[PDB]
């Protein structure tokens, strides 16, 4: 639902979350092995997108998207 | 000294005796010690007659009698209500509790002295002080505002 | 060690309220920040927030965790009741101690303690 | 057994008359020009207040009050330095220390009380054996500062040369219900 | 002229007190001085937020007996007049309607508080 036009919006707010150096990141980084985050970390970033694109995501849901593309999927799929 | 040396050291004197005269406590009490203190404004000793009068709000009081045991969970209200108190202000610590403690001064829950959280100008010993003995420590303050300087040190700055 | 569970029969559900009780304290701080009037930042105080719950990272029992998040949300009820004032919430931040030196030489000059 | 302040409803008729007074009961506030009587009746009674300062609240001889260290007759102090009155302070106010004094005397070097510790108990003067630790009878003596609340012995002493004889006849009018 | 003259002094005292009053004393303003006072303790909340009136609909019907007694403040010159039966029946009309509003709000709890 606007599938290309979501993913600009997603990755805008990653660059602005600190914790993520800005070049490694990339669609397919997970949070955990790639860009070295930690549990605490990745709440705060479903709390963010939770901000960009209105809507709650229960915490059964948000504990599964562990990289900027299952995000996506999800979003879509609302 | 000089002519206006005298003169202003007769309107130290004036306003002074004003605020000594018209001393209005805040109604706070906080245990047994306010007991007594409702006894000082009861018809034997009449503290209205001195000039004492009770309003509840701090906006409208010169003298903070911290009548009773101060605990930790009190002291920031007790340290915004002296805030809120518009200058002149006095504070009087009366009993044991409020001087530093007294029967409770070893509690967890329990601060040592409202001396550590407002400045103090008259300690009532006792516990409770007497209405008897409030009232004396409510006639030193006014002595020690008779004794303040303050048109006499501004003129000698 | 076969014990009565509290709330969560596992550490994995446990953690599970650790992170509701995370987003809860997370999306309190502004409103904090800003009905206190706070001498902080926003950021400033979700740091803390962060550090007061890795204070606890250690902990593996069930049982404990379960009353920590009990705790933890009695606080945030007193946070957000504007129970606590900001004498209260200030005190989080330690800001008139002065910090224990960690090291053995500054530990022996200052006095006899470990 | 028990009486009811507020069971007065043996519902009854209404003549005019009662009715009558009712009605004016209502219409011309009769209870509440008795209140005004009541207050009015004060008004032109004697006032209960006395001229604090120069007049004084009636006092008892065992009205506890200041503390003070006495001494026997010959000027000798009292206190042995036995430690009861420090042992029985419910608020640990009294702190003591002790030595032979240099004509071998069992004697304080030390006797404090933490008056903004003491809660005006009295019971150190129970438990002293020789009626060395008093509370006095004075109780105008409030201070500008904290400090000068924590009495040492010098001061304790002081009171005791200061009050002796009010203390001294106060015991001899108390002692024999001790 | 002597009715603006002595309101004006009646002004000119007040205004004169207010400013002896903020530049006389001394001053010390602090921002825990100048809070809000709520027992020692700190508001919650505005104190501009809405604050219910219970008493609203009394508050309207007064709006309306308001006027009432301006329709009888004319009386003592309407007493004067030659038609001394029109102008009694008329006041007598006048307030009988408004008792029977006032009786009939009444019976409606219209001067009951709401809760
Ligand atoms: C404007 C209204 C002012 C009217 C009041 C002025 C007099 C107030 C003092 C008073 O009456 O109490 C006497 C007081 C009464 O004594 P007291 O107040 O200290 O003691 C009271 C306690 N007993 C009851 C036990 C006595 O006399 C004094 O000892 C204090 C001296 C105060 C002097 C006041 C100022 C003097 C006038 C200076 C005018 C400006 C000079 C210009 C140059
Ligand atoms: C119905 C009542 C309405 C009217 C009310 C009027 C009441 C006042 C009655 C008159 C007395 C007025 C005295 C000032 C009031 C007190 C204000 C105050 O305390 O401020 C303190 C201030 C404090 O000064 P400061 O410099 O020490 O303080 C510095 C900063 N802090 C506070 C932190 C220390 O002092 C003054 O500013 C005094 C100024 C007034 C001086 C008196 C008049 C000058 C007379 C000179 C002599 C002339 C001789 C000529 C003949 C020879
Ligand atoms: C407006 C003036 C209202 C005058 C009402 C009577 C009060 C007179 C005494 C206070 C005078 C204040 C003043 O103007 O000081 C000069 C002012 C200072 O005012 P201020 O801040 O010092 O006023 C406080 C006065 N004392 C110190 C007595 C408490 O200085 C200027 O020149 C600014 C113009
Ligand atoms: C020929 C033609 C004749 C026609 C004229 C007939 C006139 C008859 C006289 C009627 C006078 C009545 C005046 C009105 C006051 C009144 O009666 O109201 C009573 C009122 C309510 O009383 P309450 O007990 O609450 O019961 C409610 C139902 N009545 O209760 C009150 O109002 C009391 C309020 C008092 C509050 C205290 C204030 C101080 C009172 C002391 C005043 C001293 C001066
Ligand atoms: C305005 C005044 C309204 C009309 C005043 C007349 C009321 C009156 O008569 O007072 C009666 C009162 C007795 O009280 P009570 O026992 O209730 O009377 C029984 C009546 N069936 O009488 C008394 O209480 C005795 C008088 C004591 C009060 C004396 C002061 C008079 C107060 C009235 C002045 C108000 C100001
Ligand atoms: C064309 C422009 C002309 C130049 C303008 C310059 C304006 C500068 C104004 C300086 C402030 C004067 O205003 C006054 O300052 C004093 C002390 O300074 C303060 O007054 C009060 O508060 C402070 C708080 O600590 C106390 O220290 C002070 O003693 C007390 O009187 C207030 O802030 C104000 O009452
Ligand atoms: C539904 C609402 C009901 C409430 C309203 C009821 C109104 C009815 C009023 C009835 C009373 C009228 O009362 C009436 O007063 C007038 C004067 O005012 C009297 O009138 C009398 O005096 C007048 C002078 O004023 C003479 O000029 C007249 O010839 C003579 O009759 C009447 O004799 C009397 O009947
Ligand atoms: S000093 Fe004594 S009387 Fe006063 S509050 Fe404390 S315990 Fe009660
Ligand atoms: S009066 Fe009571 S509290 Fe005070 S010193 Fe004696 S025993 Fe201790
Ligand atoms: S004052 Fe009395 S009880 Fe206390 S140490 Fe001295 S002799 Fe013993």
């Amino acid at each position: 639902l606007t599938l290309d036009g979501i993913k600009d919006r997603v990755l805008y707010v990653l660059k602005l979350y600190d914790k993520i150096d800005p070049e490694k990141l990339s669609v397919n980084s997970h949070f955990m092995k790639d860009l070295g985050l930690d549990s605490l970390d990745q709440v705060e970033i479903i709390m963010a997108m939770e901000d960009e694109f209105g809507f709650e995501i229960p915490d059964i849901d948000a504990e599964k998207l562990m990289c900027p593309q299952e995000i996506v999927d999800y979003i879509a799929d609302k | 000294r000089s002519r206006a040396e005298y003169v202003v050291t007769k309107l130290d004197d004036l306003i002074n005796w004003a605020r000594r005269s018209s001393l209005w406590p805040m109604t706070f009490g906080l245990a047994c010690c306010a007991v007594e203190m409702m006894h000082m404004a009861a018809p034997r000793y009449d503290m209205d007659r001195f000039g004492v009068v009770f309003r509840a709000s701090p906006r409208q009081a010169d003298v903070m009698i911290v009548a009773g045991t101060l605990t930790n969970k009190m002291a920031p209200a007790l340290r915004k209500v002296y805030d809120q108190m518009p200058e002149p202000r006095y504070v009087v610590s009366m009993g044991s509790c409020a001087n530093g403690g007294g029967y409770y001064h070893y509690s967890y829950s329990v601060v040592r002295g409202c001396d550590r959280i407002v400045p103090v100008d008259i300690y009532v010993p006792g516990c409770p002080p007497t209405a008897e003995a409030l009232l004396y420590g409510i006639l030193q303050l006014q002595r020690k505002i008779k004794r303040e300087q303050k048109l006499k040190i501004w003129y000698r700055r | 060690t076969s014990v009565k569970p509290i709330f969560s029969r596992d550490l994995n559900e446990a953690k599970r309220r650790v992170r509701e009780l995370y987003r809860a304290w997370y999306r309190e701080v502004p409103n904090t920040v800003h009905l206190m009037q706070l001498d902080i930042t926003v950021k400033q105080g979700r740091d803390k927030v962060r550090e007061m719950f890795m204070k606890n990272a250690h902990v593996t029992d069930p049982r404990v965790v379960d009353l920590l998040v009990i705790k933890g949300k009695m606080e945030l009820q007193e946070t957000i009741k504007v129970w606590k004032q900001r004498t209260h919430v200030m005190r989080f931040f330690h800001e008139t101690e002065t910090p224990r030196p960690k090291d053995f030489l500054s530990k022996f000059y200052m006095g006899h303690d470990p | 057994t028990y009486k009811y302040v507020n069971k007065k409803e043996q519902e009854s008729e209404v003549d005019m008359k009662s009715a009558t007074d009712n009605a004016a009961r209502i219409l011309m506030w009769t209870e509440l020009i008795r209140g005004l009587g009541m207050t009015l009746s004060y008004l032109f009674r004697e006032p209960a207040t006395i001229n604090y300062p120069f007049e004084k609240g009636p006092l008892s001889p065992r009205f506890r009050g200041e503390h003070a260290l006495r001494r026997y007759p010959s000027g000798e102090e009292r206190c042995i330095a036995c430690k009861l009155c420090e042992a029985i302070c419910p608020a640990q106010a009294i702190t003591i220390e002790a030595e032979p004094r240099a004509d071998g005397s069992r004697r304080t070097t030390r006797y404090d009380i933490d008056m903004t510790k003491c809660i005006y108990c009295g019971f150190c003067q129970e438990a002293c054996p020789v009626d060395a630790i008093v509370e006095g009878p004075n109780f105008e003596f409030s201070t500008e500062t904290h400090e000068e609340l924590l009495y040492n012995k010098e001061k304790l002493l002081n009171n005791g040369d200061k009050w002796e004889a009010e203390i001294a006849a106060n015991i001899q009018a108390d002692y024999l219900y001790r | 002229m002597n009715l603006y003259t002595v309101i004006f002094i009646n002004i000119l005292l007040s205004l004169t007190l207010i400013l002896v009053a903020f530049w006389l004393p001394q001053m010390n303003l602090y921002s825990e001085k100048a809070n809000p006072y709520e027992c020692g303790f700190d508001p919650t909340s505005s104190a501009r937020l809405p604050f219910s009136m219970k008493f609203f609909l009394v508050a309207i019907t007064f709006l309306l007996f308001d006027l009432e007694i301006a329709l009888l403040l004319p009386l003592p010159w309407a007493i004067q007049t030659i038609k001394t039966s029109t102008m009694m029946i008329m006041a007598f009309i006048l307030v009988t309607i408004l008792s029977l509003g006032l009786a009939y709000e009444w019976t409606q709890k219209g001067l009951e508080w709401t809760e």
